[PDB]
C-alpha cells in the first residue's frame, strides 16, 4: 500500500520506513423472493444450487446428499378475516460453500430464520435479523521509543478494523384474493 | 501501490535493475539511474490490463 | 396506544449534548467485577461525577452531520444503562450498582450526567404538520429499510421544523435510469406506507419512533408529508 | 357439481348430515356427487356445498432479504533499521 | 439433462443416480365452471452444473416453484419470483494522500459494482375446450 | 364459436405503426420496483405519454419484410401489458400501474399510446374469398408448423388482398428433388386442412389467428384459396 | 368460521361440552364448523 | 486492452523486444525504436483470429 522511505547511508545507514494500508468496504445485498400461494396450503420459492455429497456407502446406504444453498421460501398461511395472515414461513439464504468448489470439505453457509407470525396485509414486519458489530484494535510498541510522543507514531504499530455486517429478513404479504375475488 | 489495479512501481524498477540499467543513490537527496528499458517492457506488460 | 408508547419507551436512550461530555467523560473502567454490563454490579470511575451525581446516563456517541456547509454533527448519545447509584472512593473513583436497560457498559466507557426526561403516551394520536420535511440519517441500528417501528434521527433543517411540526409520511426516493435512452438516472420519491412519532430535544435533532407500513426505507431517506 | 369441493368431501358432509339425524353417488372426473335422499338433507347438503365451492385465497408473500457489510480497516507498520551501528527497530 | 451419480454402494444399493437440470412443468389443473383453473404447478429452472461436467462434486442448480393457484383462463400471475440486487463498494485509500482533492483520484482505488439478477416465472391457461367442445 | 374468437382475443396483442414510436418511444424504467412485469405495479417512464394519455400499450418490435424490390417491413407491435394508467410525477417521468396480459414488459421498454380496439365474434363464419394468395411470415412463435392455431402476419401484396378477402386455406410447398434424374428440385404446394381467420389492419398487414386442421407449416408457406 | 382456532379444537371443544352432560360438521379449507345440536 | 478480443500492443512489443529490436526511452516525450520484426509475425498469430 502506501510508504514512506528516508535512507542515509554515507554517515550512518539509516533506514526509516512508515507503511499505512486503509481500505474501506460498503457491500449492500438485497434479495426478494415474491410467491403467490393458496390459503392454508404450502407454497415454496427455490433459487440457488444444491451440492451433492457422494456418499455411497457400501451395505445399501446410497447418499448421494444433496443441499441447494439458496434463496428460499416455504410458506404456510392462514388468512383471518380481518385482512391478515398468520403465516409459518421458512426463510433461507444459503451460499454456496467455497471448499465445496474446492471439492474439500464443504461448509456451505445457511442464514434461515422460520417462524410463524402474523401481520396485516399492508404491513411487514421483521421475521428476524442480525447484526455483528466487529471492533478490533491492537497497537504494537517499542516500549521506550513508542513512549515518545513524536517517535511513538514512528514506533507504534497500529492495526484497527471495524467490520460490521447485518443481515435483516422482512415479510409483507398483499392478499391477492382482492384481484382474484373481484376476479 | 494501488489496490483496484494494484500497482508499485518500485518493484518494477527493481526488474528493470534485473534488465540493467545503472542506478546509483548514495542519499535519499542524491540517485540517479541510466540505460532502463525497463519501461517499455515492464510497464506494456503489467499495465496490459 | 399505551403500548405502542411502551415500545418507543424501551428506545428511548439517546439524549442530546455529545459535545459536552466529549470535553469532560467521566472514565469507567473496573476488573474487581470485570465486567462491561450489569445489574446492580460495581463498577468504577474516576471524574467529580462521582463526587457530585449519584445517578448518571451512560451514553455512547454517534455523529448526525448536517448542514454540510456548516458542517456540524450534533451526536447521539445513546444510554447505556436505564440507571446507576454510587458510592464514593478515594481517589476520586466511584464504585456503582447498575440498573441496566439492555445496552451492555463497555468497561471504557463515558459516563455522563443523569438527566431524567419525562415522556407521555399523550403524543400517540399524532401531531401532524406537512409543511416540516427533510431526510433521516444515523439510525443506531445503522440498517437501512428497517421497518415496522425504529428510532430514527431526523435531520436539522428538518429538527427546526420539527420543533413545528411532530408527525411526518414517509418517502423512498429511488433513482430510475435511463437505460435504453441516455443511461441517466432520476431519483424519484416514492411515498412509502408508515408515519413517524417524533420527540424532539430541543437544540439537537429529533428523537422519532417511526412506524413503518410496510414499506422498508434506507438509513437516508426523505420524511415529507 | 363441486368444482372447489372435492367430492369426496362432500359425501363426508352428507355424512354428517345423516349424523344430524340416503343414497351418495360421486363422479371423480367432473367432481360431481349426485344424492339420492330426503329432500331436506338433500337442500341442507346443496346449502354445505354452496358454502365449500368458495375460492381458495392466494396470497403475494414478499419477503426481502437486506444485507448490510461495512468494514474499514488500517494498519501503520512503522520501521527504523540501521546495521550501520546495529540499532533495528 | 440428467446428470447421474454413479454410487454403486455394494451392498445392493445401486443408485445410478440422476437428475435432470431442465426447464420443466408438471401441473394439475382444476376447471371450475366461471372459467377458471385452480392448478398445481411445479415450476422448474434447473441448469447443468459445471462442476458435474468438471466430473468432481457436481452441484446443480435450480430455480423452481410449485404452488397451487387459482386464475382465469385469459389472465396470468406470477407464480413467484426474485430480485436479487447487489451493491458492493469499496474504496481504498493511502491517507495522506487519499486525502488530497486532486491525488486523491491518484490515491484511492475505487471498485463499485452493482449486479442485480431478477428471476419471475408467469402463467397463463387458455382452455382447450373452447376448441374441443366446439371440436 | 365464441370461445375460439376468446383465444384469438387474447392473442389481439399485435397492432400497427411500430416505426411511430421507433421515431418517439415513451421509454420505461424504474427500480424501485425493479420488475420488468407485474399486475398493478408502479414502473416508472419518461415521454409526454406521462403528461398526456393515462393508458397505453407496451409493444415490442417485429419486422414484417415483404416487397423486397420495396423491401418494407410493416412491424409487428406486441402488446405486452393488457393495460395501464398513471400517475404524474415531475422529471416528464410517471408512475403507472400495470393490468398484465401474459407479456413481461422489459424494464428497458417502448411504450405507445393506448388504442383500444373493438373485436367481434362474428368473424365466425369466416369471410372466404379465394383471389387473395400470399405467403406467411413472422410469428410471434417464431417456430415452423405451428398448428391448432396461432397468430400469423399475412404478407402485404397479400394484405391487400386480404383487404378483400378475410377468409383462406393452407398451403405448404414442399421441394421435391429430382434426385436419381437431374438432382433438380422442385417446390409443389401441398394443399393443408385448416384454414385462416383473418382480421385486417389497413395500412399494415393481416393479423390471422389460423386454425390448423393437423396439418404443421412452416413460417413461410402459401396462404391461398 | 373459526380462523384462529383449528377446526378440530373445537370439535374437541364440542366433545367437553357433551361431558359436561349432537352432530358436528367440519371445514378444512374454511375452518369452519358447523353443528347442529341443543341451542345450549 | 480490448476484451471481446481482448488486445494490448505494450505486452506485444515486450514479445516484439525478445525478438531483438533497439527501443529507448529516457522520458515521455523521448523514445525510438529499430529493427522491431514483432508487428509483422506477432500480429499475424496475435490477429489470427
Amino acid at each position: 500500500s502506501g510508504i514512506g522511505i528516508g535512507f542515509i547511508t554515507d554517515n550512518i545507514i539509516l533506514d526509516l520506513q512508515l507503511s499505512a494500508m486503509e481500505k474501506t468496504g460498503n457491500g449492500e445485498i438485497v434479495s426478494q423472493p415474491k410467491v403467490v400461494t393458496s390459503d392454508k396450503e404450502t407454497a415454496k420459492i427455490l433459487k440457488g444450487s444444491e451440492v451433492p455429497y457422494q456418499e455411497a456407502s457400501s451395505s445399501g446406504a446410497t447418499s448421494t446428499s444433496f443441499k441447494e444453498a439458496a434463496l428460499s421460501l416455504e410458506v404456510t398461511p392462514q388468512i383471518t378475516p380481518d385482512n391478515r395472515i398468520i403465516v409459518e414461513v421458512k426463510v433461507t439464504k444459503d451460499a454456496p460453500d467455497y471448499q465445496n468448489m474446492l471439492n474439500g470439505v464443504p461448509p456451505i453457509n445457511k442464514n434461515e430464520v422460520n417462524a410463524k407470525i402474523l401481520v396485516n396485509d399492508g404491513e411487514t414486519i421483521v421475521i428476524g435479523g442480525v447484526f455483528s458489530n466487529e471492533q478490533s484494535k491492537s497497537v504494537e510498541k517499542v516500549p521506550f521509543l513508542g513512549e515518545l510522543p513524536y517517535l511513538g507514531r514512528l514506533f507504534r504499530r497500529d492495526t484497527v478494523t471495524d467490520r460490521k455486517n447485518e443481515l435483516l429478513v422482512f415479510l409483507t404479504p398483499r392478499i391477492m384474493n382482492n384481484q382474484a375475488i373481484a376476479i | 501501490s494501488g489496490y483496484g489495479k494494484d500497482g508499485n512501481i518500485g518493484i518494477k524498477d527493481e526488474d528493470g535493475m534485473n534488465c540493467g540499467p545503472i542506478a546509483g543513490s548514495c542519499t535519499f537527496p542524491t540517485t540517479g539511474t541510466s540505460k532502463s528499458p525497463s519501461p517499455f517492457v515492464d510497464l506494456g506488460a503489467k499495465d496490459a490490463t | 396506544p399505551l403500548d405502542k408508547i411502551n415500545s418507543f419507551l424501551l428506545a428511548n436512550r439517546i439524549v442530546d449534548d455529545e459535545k459536552t461530555f466529549t470535553s469532560a467523560p467521566y472514565i469507567v473502567a473496573g476488573n474487581a467485577e470485570r465486567i462491561v454490563s450489569g445489574t446492580g454490579d460495581r463498577i468504577y470511575a474516576r471524574g467529580k461525577f462521582a463526587d457530585g451525581q449519584p445517578a448518571y446516563g451512560i451514553f455512547r456517541q454517534g455523529k448526525v452531520y448536517i448542514d454540510p456547509k456548516t458542517k456540524e454533527v450534533l451526536g447521539i448519545n445513546a444510554d447505556d444503562i436505564g440507571g446507576g447509584e454510587v458510592v464514593a472512593t478515594e481517589g476520586d473513583v466511584a464504585t456503582l450498582a447498575l440498573t441496566r436497560t439492555t445496552q451492555e457498559v463497555r468497561l471504557g466507557d463515558r459516563l455522563f450526567p443523569t438527566e431524567e426526561r419525562a415522556v407521555n403516551s399523550t403524543f400517540m394520536p399524532g401531531e401532524p404538520s406537512r409543511e416540516v420535511k427533510g431526510e433521516i440519517i444515523d439510525v443506531p441500528r445503522g440498517v437501512t429499510q428497517i421497518g415496522q417501528f425504529d428510532v430514527v434521527t431526523l435531520n436539522r433543517g428538518q429538527r427546526d421544523g420539527l420543533a413545528e411540526g411532530n408527525v411526518l409520511a414517509i418517502y423512498k426516493v429511488g433513482e430510475t435510469v435511463r437505460d435504453r435512452v441516455t443511461g441517466e438516472s432520476v431519483k424519484i420519491p416514492d411515498e412509502r406506507a408508515g408515519l413517524l412519532m417524533v420527540f424532539r430535544t430541543y437544540k439537537k435533532l429529533s428523537y422519532a419512533l417511526v412506524l413503518m407500513a410496510s414499506r422498508p426505507l434506507s438509513v437516508t431517506d426523505r420524511v415529507q408529508n | 357439481q363441486v368444482n372447489y369441493a372435492k367430492a369426496a368431501d362432500i359425501a363426508k358432509l352428507f355424512q354428517s348430515v345423516t349424523s344430524d339425524g340416503g343414497s351418495i353417488t360421486v363422479d371423480d372426473r367432473t367432481n360431481s356427487i349426485i344424492a339420492y335422499q330426503p329432500q331436506e338433507r338433500l337442500d341442507e347438503l346443496r346449502r354445505i356445498v354452496s358454502q365449500l365451492d368458495i375460492p381458495v385465497r392466494q396470497v403475494m408473500i414478499e419477503a426481502r432479504i437486506v444485507e448490510a457489510n461495512v468494514g474499514y480497516d488500517k494498519s501503520l507498520g512503522v520501521r527504523w533499521g540501521g546495521a550501520y551501528h546495529k540499532g533495528n527497530w
